[PDB]
């Protein structure tokens, strides 16, 4: 049994360019618990990325919240790179300030 | 508090 | 309203990479309050919520001990498990354990839990009567005979009916401000044209606690459920949660649609629509 992670990229507060905020990448429904998640600014790895403690749901699937501090601009691009045993290649989901 | 379980599976 | 206290344990074996990994957390409703990681500098039960840290030194040392012991008992568990399935010792496997209680507002048990999963599927579980077991296959039945001999079910009933509930009462009381002050959702509706002729309407709910929430779309007073897309409720990062509901509508008929939000921290359900500017 191997489950592929679902991925949601979003921010803690409504994005306002210039103002400080938190960038979240929520991965859920994956098994096993070994997961590799990174937050990227313009294709490049942001290093001081914290994550919550490993927990699981009714169906025994794992979920984790990876976060970091950031500041929204109109042109800067943010994404979340996720690699798991169930993915041939790393999955990247671009941050959309409307989802 | 947590549950102490001496039994293994 | 109604409450629950849950523990979630993950034990992962790792070949040629030392002893296995043990990570377990504790939750009162949707608020984490405790953590234990066997790979931390010096493993111990840790506070992860404000309220739980006034607890004296005994509470912490006692739980640290129970977590430390588990590391050994479930080391052999992963050993035995790999033996029941004739599995290679080069593979990595996972043992998960969940247990806890549900109390109504009144504070009396609704039901207790004690379940286990190996490599992702149900393995063995204590039933609602708290006196019987359900095994997933014939391997788990081996475990079932061991724990039935040890009168394990009789032990759990004492914990779930006693210790679990009492500590849940205690916790909901210590941090009653954090734990029973329902946070009402901040809601709004956004518009996004997909094309020329179609537009997406997004009903938002942000900053609400607890997680339970209902977001529904209506074309005129008529529900639209499989016309509605819902995202999985996600954590905001500060203990509150977020969620949205979207529906694709024909352009020009946006105002035929209204959004209905339901949440415990709200006096009465909300009803929103899109504001043209």
């Amino acid at each position: 049994i191997q489950r592929t992670p679902k991925i949601q990229v979003y921010s803690r507060h409504p994005a306002e360019n210039g103002k400080s905020n938190f960038l979240n990448c929520y991965v859920s429904g994956f098994h096993p618990s070994d997961i590799e998640v990174d937050l990227l600014k313009n294709g490049e790895r942001i290093e001081k990325v914290e994550h919550s403690d490993l927990s699981f749901s009714k169906d025994w699937s794992f979920y984790l919240l990876y976060y970091t501090e950031f500041t929204p601009t109109e042109k800067d691009e943010y994404a979340c790179r996720v690699n798991h045993v169930t993915l041939s290649q790393p999955k990247i989901v671009k941050w959309d300030r409307d989802m | 508090r947590r549950r102490w379980r001496r039994l293994t599976v | 309203g109604s409450h629950s206290m849950r523990y979630f344990y993950t034990a992962v074996s790792r070949p040629g990479r030392g002893e296995p990994r043990f990570i377990s957390v504790g939750y009162v409703d949707d608020t984490q309050f405790v953590r234990f990681d066997s790979d931390a500098a010096s493993p111990r039960e840790e506070p992860r919520a404000p309220w739980i840290e006034q607890e004296g030194p005994e509470y912490w040392d006692r739980n640290t001990q129970i977590c430390k012991t588990n590391t050994q008992t479930d080391r052999e568990s992963l050993r035995n498990l790999r033996g029941y399935y004739n599995q290679s010792e080069a593979g990595s496997h996972t043992l998960q354990w969940m247990y806890g209680c549900d109390v109504g507002p009144d504070g009396r048990l609704l039901r207790g839990y004690n379940q286990f999963a190996y490599d992702g599927k149900d393995y063995i579980a204590l039933n609602e009567d708290l006196s019987s077991w359900t095994a997933a296959d014939t391997a788990a039945q081996i475990t079932q005979r061991k724990w039935e001999a040890a009168r394990e079910a009789e032990q759990l009933r004492a914990y779930l009916e006693g210790t679990c509930v009492e500590w849940l009462r205690r916790h909901l009381e210590n941090g009653k401000e954090t734990l029973q002050r329902a946070d009402p959702p901040k809601t709004h509706v956004t518009h996004h044209p997909i094309s020329d002729h179609e537009a997406t309407l997004r009903c938002w709910a942000l900053g609400f606690y607890p997680a339970e929430i209902t977001l529904t779309w209506q074309r005129d007073g008529e529900d639209q459920t499989q016309d509605t897309e819902l995202v999985e409720t996600r954590p905001a990062g500060d203990r509150t949660f977020q969620k949205w509901a979207a529906v694709v509508v024909p352009s020009g008929e946006e105002q035929r649609y209204t959004c209905h939000v339901q949440h415990e921290g709200l006096p009465k359900p909300l009803t929103l629509r899109w504001e043209p500017s």
